[PDB]
């Protein structure tokens, strides 16, 4: 029905960071959910994928031991956390849940994380 | 990994006239090509689920051609407010996007 | 209205009723009256001995208890009221395999009159045991029976005869088989006595003869095309004798 | 109200009776009376080491559970209350294949008397296991048996028996010979004990003792084999000087064996040791070849 | 719910035994059928596999409803629950319906009682071939089908005008023939038990010839 | 007897529950999440146009009508449930003949999760209807569907989708191949609408990939057929003298063409058309026929 | 008096008795003991890759419910109660065609104890899938198995083992083949894992190796003799040359 996420995050390079994306009318568990990244005027760019039911998580060959997603079943929550970070993902995250045909017919509001000293 | 190719990388076309656009697809994808609308500072909206079939809230005027790696998108009379950013992106895989196509009016 | 009426009078018929006990379980025995309409006769094997026979397969007895007065007309109940009403346990005692065909629903019918007749058909394809001589093969006649009995019931106890004398039996003269051709058939009327007591029997017979047209240019004539074959070395000259033997000892081989 | 007194009879019979519980559970055996009728001897198929019988099975019994009293002494009834009254288990050991025959109703009987007998008698066509020793083939005679017992009632708790004398219990039906190839000779019963994993059971054998017909391998086989070897020894009274003659004449003696062995190699059955037929036709083929070489020497 | 109210109050006094207008008229049953396929038309039996989604409906005032649902759609729990028209083809040499996944019928209830009864088979029918003139020749033989029990006075048969339907005609096993067209009648067959409505089907099948060029001249 | 809190759980799960209308009748589509295990990819019966696949076909959706609050999480249960609970009535497209298998027990599994999900699974050998086009013969291939979806519920009401990433749901096992014809290549599902008088319906598709193997037509007729050509082809060689030999070479050439050619004919399924090993045939039969009336003429 | 004490003792355990629960439900899970006693292997068939067997299969568990302490003996009840009883969902994977024989009636065993243990017997015959490695045919030894799984159930609800461990399986010793000979067998526990998950698994597997001797003299005898009559051609003169082409050909067609 709607998905929100955290706000803009500003964070020097190296660091960690960890994003929230916390759904409302309906429950997690049943569909998959999907974290994006689209740099500024460049196309998506899918990091990976957790089952919320399960716990079973894949990733992008490009994202693998970078990003890790883990989930909240309570909070109706995706967490997306990076490990150490270059002076190149400063991009804006979106989170999405599958819709009928595998499509993402629901994305969040999208999180730009940004980096300098 | 499935790569979608998308094209062209950029056009400009006039109000109310047809315009096509194009994603292709490395290995086989059946039917599970989206299509997703993103307006500039906006978050991405889809318009077809699947191959060719409309979303919900879509206008009519859209529409999309399935087949086993070739993959259009078609729009008849076009108004003012289709200056977006337009993705292709498959399911059949793991999903993968391609490079977009940029629509401006000149 | 007449929906209801109906409605009331097959639930006091079924209301009280034992499927257990046949009619006039104390009393004389019933009387079974029987029709069979032959439908098709088909794969009469000479390897298994037996023949496919396809046929509305028919029964008419009484049973007081299944009386009624109030709506005068027959009831053609719905085929799923068999299993609560007593049929007579007719079996063929010469049947290898059969079945009551099953689509869309099984293929059987109750008919109830207003006297008490019941009228309980069925569509059965029986592959029925046929032995056959074959000593005069293939100018033989074969004698296949269809020995039809009741299996629990003594003769004392049910009755069998044929409904309608000789047109008791319908549809042989349609029948085409592929080799034969039906020239006569039979009804007969016996009881047969077994250890455990006597018994009802009616036996319906055909009386399959052989066309012989096919037999003769497949089989005859090339032997009698070999044996003059063999024949002609005669007018062989003796001075010709790898001709001669090669000739006949292939005909010996061939 | 002419049938009310039997419907409140067999009402009262089958009330408070368990069909879960043998007749005499706690206290006695029970005692199973069995009777055979063989309606037809099915065909005996050797490739299959099987043969088909169709009988009239029959059984009997003591329930004191059962005993009525009342305007009649025998309570013929119907197929159906087979399945509310308890029956033993009775199943054939060298079983493959056995169907009870169920056109148009279910082909079973039950008889009830006073006294509480029984005697639920069955038709059901039987396809059972023959081992064969097919070395004296095609002159070979064979003991087919038919063995059954219970399964999971123990020596202890059920035991059978023939109702009448052994030798006169499983009777054959005047015109049941099915037989086409093979000629049946007689009966022979027999009862016994064996153990398995749960228990001992009583098993009830039957024997049919078969001998096969020798009288359509003389003319497959034999006759055009022995006039085929007298052929061959035409040779030997031949001019050498048909060279041509002899040579066709042998050669078309070995063709030809090969021809009527490979023929007679299906007509035998799929089997791992020599039979008399293969030691036959090696014995043939060992004279025409040894007539051929002769003519080579020559 | 209340879906459930409906058909409790439907099944309420409902016997499955008497048909509609068991005593007042004859119920007309309109049948269509789509052929998913025909399979191979083998002579040496004399037969044909067919497979089809046969369709039966006809008007029972039994089950009438007043709710602001119009149309129930059931599974197959139902279909011995309700009264089935005893439908059976005449000419079947062997026929079952479909048991995987589940037994393949459907059930739809409309407003007015009209019912919707359409099942998946499989039939081995027969029929005579003429086998003259081969590999020249031309075949049109039937699929009959008619009520076992019900004369004429009771239930009564009727075609759709836009009944029988063939698929796409190229995945069918008709390998030997090709299918040219199909065509309905109706007639009244005299038989012991009394008349019956018969409705056969005609399927024209033109031997197509070339194959046995090859094979054998 | 800790036992009668989940018989009380079960009881007040059934209470009142009607498996006739499926969940969510009147709020929303039941989304049924399928799945299939190929345990093991039968034999392809070429004659038939048909081929045998053993599978676990596996499926889920919500029933929010079975929700419960108990100690454990997750009911595995003894499947005969199943009957008692609505399950969506799948069926396959193409299924010529499947079984459900109900060896010992009814091959079937039931769960039921905390949330109300349910986990229905089933094994089945499908006997499904493929059909070639046999042109290429024997370098052919083949995408042999299997296609299935619901029967008597549209697209509005009952829609079909994949539990995993569709190049991932059809999975088939290691071993699991009792293919000797032909060898599986891949796998390829898709998810399609079929229009019909009654309405929409969702259809799921999977095509399995074959690719015939040669190594056995090559030794059976295109191999021997060379041959055969090569012995017509050494008459040339022989001396135009010795008519006799040079003539019994030709007509026994065209003789062992001819039982090669309908030997070969013979393992095909019949067809309309010519395939290419037909076209092999005739080609070198025709130099066959060539070089005898070749010889003739000179 | 005896029977009114079994009759309410099967009738207090059967009351309140709910099938759709395994013994120890929210418990540890319920071991199983199997026996098999091999009846006879019937077929042995390389066309279709299969063999067809026969066994007594045993299944032997312990059921808390069904315990009783007033009448002290076991009870073989009639097999008509195992439906009302919970047996373990045990299903052979690579069986195509299975049958439990129903002649007298279903043959299947129930037995119970006091102590609660049940005996739940089963005379059954599957037509299991082998694949046979024919590289080195006929000098071959294929390996057939028979693989014993449970469906429903995962392996934190029924453990499966071997009762009375190699001496588990018996009647192997007295199978006779016309094709093969049983080299040896072997019983092996495993655990297999799937999507839903992890379940007890047990395999019973045989040797096939091949018997020869029917082999040599059906082709091995045949191609010698051809080979052989093949080379008299040179010791026939090579002047008369139809001989010596009639005599190569006609080893080379047959
Ligand atoms: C001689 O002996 C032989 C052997 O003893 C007899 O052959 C037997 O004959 C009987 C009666 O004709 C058959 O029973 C019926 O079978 C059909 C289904 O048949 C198909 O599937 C069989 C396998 O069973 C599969 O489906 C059942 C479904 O219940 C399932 O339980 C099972 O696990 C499995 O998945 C096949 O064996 C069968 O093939 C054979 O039978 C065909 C019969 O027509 C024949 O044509 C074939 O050639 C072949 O021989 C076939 O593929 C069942 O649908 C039917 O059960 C319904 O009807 C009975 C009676 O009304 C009722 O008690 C049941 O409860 C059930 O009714 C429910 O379901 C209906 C579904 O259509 C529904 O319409 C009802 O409203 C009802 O719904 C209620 O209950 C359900 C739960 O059932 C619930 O969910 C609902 O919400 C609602 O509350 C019978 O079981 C035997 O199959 C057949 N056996 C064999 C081996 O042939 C032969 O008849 C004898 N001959 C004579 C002359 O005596
Ligand atoms: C596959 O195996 C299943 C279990 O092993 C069989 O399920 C059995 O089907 C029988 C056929 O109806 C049932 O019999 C019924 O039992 C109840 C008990 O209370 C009686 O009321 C019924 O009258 C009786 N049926 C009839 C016609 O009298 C068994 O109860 C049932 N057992 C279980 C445990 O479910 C399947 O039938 C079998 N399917 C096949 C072989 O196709
Ligand atoms: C095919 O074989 C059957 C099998 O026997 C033949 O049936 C036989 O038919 C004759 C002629 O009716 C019966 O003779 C009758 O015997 C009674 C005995 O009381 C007698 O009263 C009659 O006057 C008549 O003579 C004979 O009994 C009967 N066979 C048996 C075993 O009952 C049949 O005739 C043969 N032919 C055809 C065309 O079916
Ligand atoms: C028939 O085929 C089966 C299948 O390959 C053979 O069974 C396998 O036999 C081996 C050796 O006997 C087993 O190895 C065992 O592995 C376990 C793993 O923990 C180990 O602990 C043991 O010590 C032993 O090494 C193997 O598990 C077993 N099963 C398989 C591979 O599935 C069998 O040997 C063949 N022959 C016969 C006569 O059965
Ligand atoms: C199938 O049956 C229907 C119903 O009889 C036929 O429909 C008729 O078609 C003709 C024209 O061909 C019209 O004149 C009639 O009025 C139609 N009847 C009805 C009741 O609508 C239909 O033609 C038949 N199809 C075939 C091929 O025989
Ligand atoms: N006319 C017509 N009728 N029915 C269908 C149809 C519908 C659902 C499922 C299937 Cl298997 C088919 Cl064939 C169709 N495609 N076309
Ligand atoms: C009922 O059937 C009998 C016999 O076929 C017939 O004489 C009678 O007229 C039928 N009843 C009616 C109302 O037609
Ligand atoms: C029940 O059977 C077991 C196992 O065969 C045996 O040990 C025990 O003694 C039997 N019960 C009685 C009371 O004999």
């Amino acid at each position: 029905v709607q998905l929100q996420q955290s706000g803009a995050e500003l964070v020097k390079p190296g660091a960690s960071v960890k994003l929230s994306c916390t759904a409302s009318g309906f429950n997690i568990k049943d569909t998959y959910m999907y974290w994006v990244k689209q740099r500024p005027e460049q196309g998506l760019e899918w990091i990976g994928r957790i089952d919320p039911a399960n716990g079973d998580t894949k990733y992008d060959p490009k994202f693998q031991g970078k990003a890790t997603i883990t989930t909240d079943t309570f909070s109706n929550t995706a967490y997306l956390q990076l490990s150490s970070l270059t002076s190149e993902d400063t991009a804006v995250y979106y989170c999405a849940r599958k819709g009928l045909r595998w499509a993402m017919d629901y994305w969040g509001q999208g999180t730009s994380v940004t980096v300098s000293t | 990994n499935i790569v979608m190719t998308q094209s062209p990388k950029s056009m400009s076309m006039s109000v109310g006239e047809r315009v096509t656009l194009s994603c292709k697809a490395s290995e086989y994808v059946g039917t599970y090509v989206s299509w997703y609308q993103q307006k500039p500072e906006q978050s991405p909206k889809l318009l077809i689920y699947g191959a060719s079939n409309r979303y919900t809230g879509v206008p009519d005027r859209f529409t999309g051609s399935g087949s086993a790696t070739d993959f259009t998108l078609t729009i008849g009379s076009v108004q003012a407010e289709d200056l977006a950013d337009y993705h292709c992106g498959q399911s059949y895989s793991y999903p993968t996007f391609g490079a977009g196509t940029k629509l401006e009016l000149k | 209205s007449n929906m209801s009426l109906v409605k009331e009078t097959v639930d006091r018929l079924l209301k009280g009723y034992d499927i257990r006990l046949r009619p006039d379980f104390g009393g004389p025995p019933v009387a079974v009256g029987m029709n069979i309409d032959i439908a098709s006769i088909d794969m009469v094997s000479e390897v298994n001995m037996d023949y496919t026979l396809t046929m509305y397969f028919q029964q008419a007895w009484r049973d007081k208890r299944l009386s009624y007065n109030v709506i005068p007309l027959n009831l053609t109940l719905d085929n799923r009221v068999a299993d609560q009403l007593w049929v007579p346990d007719t079996y063929f005692l010469n049947d290898k395999k059969s079945f009551v065909h099953g689509v869309t629903v099984k293929n059987r019918m109750i008919r109830l009159h207003p006297d008490g007749t019941v009228l309980y058909g069925l569509r059965i394809t029986t592959t029925a045991a046929c032995m056959m001589d074959l000593r005069r093969y293939p100018l033989d006649e074969q004698n296949c029976t269809l020995e039809i009995e009741s299996y629990g019931y003594t003769t004392d106890d049910i009755e069998f005869y044929w409904r309608g004398d000789d047109n008791a039996v319908t549809g042989v003269t349609k029948i085409e088989l592929p080799q034969f051709s039906i020239v006569d058939y039979k009804l007969i009327t016996k009881k047969v006595v077994f250890s455990t007591g006597s018994y009802p029997r009616l036996s319906l017979s055909f009386k399959l003869k052989r066309n012989i047209g096919y037999f003769i240019l497949q089989t005859y004539m090339p032997s009698i095309l070999i044996t003059i074959l063999s024949w002609v070395s005669f007018w062989i000259n003796y001075d010709a004798s790898a001709a001669r033997v090669a000739l006949g000892i292939t005909t010996v081989l061939t | 109200d002419n049938t009310t007194v039997f419907t409140r009879i067999l009402d009262r019979l089958l009330d408070g009776y368990d069909n879960r519980l043998r007749p005499g559970l706690g206290e006695r055996v029970t005692e199973v009376k069995t009777d055979i009728f063989v309606t037809s001897f099915g065909p005996v198929s050797d490739h299959d080491m099987e043969y088909t019988i169709d009988v009239f099975f029959r059984q009997s019994w003591k329930d004191e559970r059962l005993k009525f009293k009342g305007p009649m002494t025998v309570l013929r009834l119907n197929n159906l209350m087979a399945s509310k009254i308890w029956t033993p288990d009775t199943f054939f050991h060298n079983g493959k294949k056995s169907v009870a025959h169920n056109m148009t109703m279910p082909n079973k009987l039950l008889r009830i008397t006073e006294d509480g007998t029984l005697l639920y008698t069955m038709r059901l066509t039987v396809r059972a296991e023959c081992p064969m020793h097919l070395e004296d083939f095609p002159m070979d005679a064979h003991a087919c048996p038919l063995k059954f017992g219970s399964y999971a009632y123990t020596r202890a708790e059920v035991v059978y028996e023939w109702t009448r004398e052994p030798a006169r219990s499983v009777v054959v039906a005047e015109d049941g010979s099915r037989l086409n190839q093979y000629d049946l000779l007689g009966q022979t019963v027999d009862s016994g004990i064996v153990q398995s994993s749960t228990g001992e059971y009583v098993v009830m054998t039957t024997h049919f003792h078969l001998k096969r017909k020798i009288g359509y391998f003389v003319i497959q086989t034999y006759l055009p084999c022995i006039m085929t070897v007298i052929l061959s020894q035409v040779s030997f009274w031949l001019n050498r000087e048909s060279v041509p003659a002899r040579t066709v004449f042998g050669v078309t003696t070995v063709l030809t064996m090969t021809t009527l062995s490979i023929s007679a190699r299906n007509s035998l059955p799929k089997v791992a040791y020599a039979t008399a037929m293969d030691w036959f036709i090696a014995v043939c083929y060992a004279f025409v070849f040894s007539a051929l070489i002769e003519f080579a020497t020559v | 719910g209340d879906v459930t109210v409906i058909l409790n109050n439907l099944l309420e006094g409902y016997d499955n035994k008497l048909r509609p207008d068991i005593g007042v008229k004859p119920t007309l049953i309109h049948t269509d059928m789509y052929v998913n396929s025909i399979g191979p038309v083998n002579a040496i039996n004399m037969e044909y596999t067919i497979d089809i989604f046969f369709a039966q409906t006809w008007y029972d005032r039994r089950l009438k409803f007043n709710s602001t649902i119009k149309v129930l759609r059931l599974n197959s729990n139902m279909v011995g629950k309700i009264w089935i028209p005893d439908t059976f083809f005449r000419n079947s040499k062997k026929a079952d319906a479909h048991w995987i996944t589940t037994p393949n019928r459907m059930l739809r209830i409309w407003n007015d009682g009209r019912v919707l009864y359409t099942l998946r088979l499989t039939i081995d029918a027969e029929c005579q071939l003429q086998l003259h003139n081969f590999p020249m020749d031309e075949h049109s033989c039937p699929l009959e089908f008619s009520s076992y029990g019900y004369p004429r006075e009771e239930i009564v048969y009727q075609w759709k005008r836009s009944s029988v339907e063939v698929g796409d005609t190229r995945s069918w096993r008709l390998y030997q023939f090709s299918f040219v067209g199909l065509r309905n009648t109706t007639e009244v067959v005299k038989t012991t038990s009394g008349d019956y409505v018969v409705m056969s089907v005609y399927f024209d099948l033109s031997r197509r010839m070339g194959y046995f060029t090859i094979q054998t001249y």
